[PDB]
């Protein structure tokens, strides 16, 4: 019968593709070490005290 | 050797790996869980 | 990606972006149709409105709520949570739970 | 003139629903054990579940 050409309209709704939120980042303790070039094999070397016995 | 040349081996990263403080971690999704590697439970060094 | 550092492979693994898509369709057509002889029309309806037309109203819009039901439950679940009666509850917290695994939003459920 | 659609996911996968059904565990035939008013006579039945659905 009758034939009508016509575009193919394209839309955003707004669905988009799901994806998780994120949360781990701001719960690890991050950078207490900055310097870690300036320091050789770049390694910060850490010292933990010293505990003696009576 | 040249600029054109592959990059070559960093004497700080065979330092690096020779003092053995990279973290090694298990595999998160190998099943069954994998045993603990080596580095991972290295001591602490008695100095420095 | 990652990479190691000060590794002497320096190749980068290129990321690629796939855009999606799907398509909308205007598919069905939904009506109410009646018919009366003259002589009906003449004797026999009284009130034209509340006597043709609001039927014919309400049954239009019971079929669209029909056509909507239909779509609701004829959609493609992969598996369905199965409800147990004497312990109701835990079905629902599986729904929320899958429903979270999904990333869904938790707004306008 | 109406459409509808369900809205998939990327991968073809529906995360967007979540269906639930009450389960069976029984069904009974309403009225138990009857008997027809003739020989041709003919009767509906009507089978409930445990949770009363009609089935």
């Amino acid at each position: 019968a009758h034939i009508f050409v016509k575009p193919e309209l394209v839309a955003e709704i707004g669905v988009k593709q799901l994806q998780r939120e994120i949360v781990l980042p701001g719960l690890v303790w991050t950078n207490p070490l900055t310097d870690f070039g300036g320091s050789k094999n770049d390694t910060i070397t850490v010292r933990v005290p010293a505990i003696t016995t009576a | 050797g040249l600029i054109s040349d592959p990059v070559e081996v960093d004497p700080i990263q065979v330092g690096r790996d020779e003092a053995g403080w990279v973290q090694e971690l298990r595999d998160r999704e190998a099943w069954p869980k994998q045993e603990v590697p080596e580095q991972a439970k290295k001591p602490a060094k008695v100095g420095n | 990606n990652r990479r190691d550092l000060r590794d002497p492979d320096r190749t980068v693994i290129a990321s690629e972006l796939v855009e999606h898509s799907f398509g909308v369709t205007l598919d069905k057509h939904v009506y109410a149709a009646l018919k009366f002889t003259d002589e009906q029309r003449t004797l026999d309806i009284r009130d034209y409105t509340k006597q043709v037309l609001m039927p014919q109203v309400s049954a239009v819009a019971y079929e669209l709520e029909d056509y909507i039901a239909e779509l609701i439950e004829g959609a493609p679940y992969e598996e369905t949570i199965l409800i147990d009666p004497a312990d109701t509850v835990p079905a629902f917290i599986t729904a929320d739970q899958r429903m979270g695994e999904a990333n869904v939003p938790t707004d306008s459920r | 003139f109406t459409g509808r659609k369900v809205v998939t996911e990327v991968d073809g996968s529906f995360v967007r629903a979540v269906e639930l059904q009450l389960q069976a565990s029984s069904i009974t035939i309403v009225g138990g054990a009857f008997a027809l008013a003739t020989t041709t006579g003919t009767k509906q039945l009507k089978v409930r579940d445990d949770n009363g659905t009609d089935v």
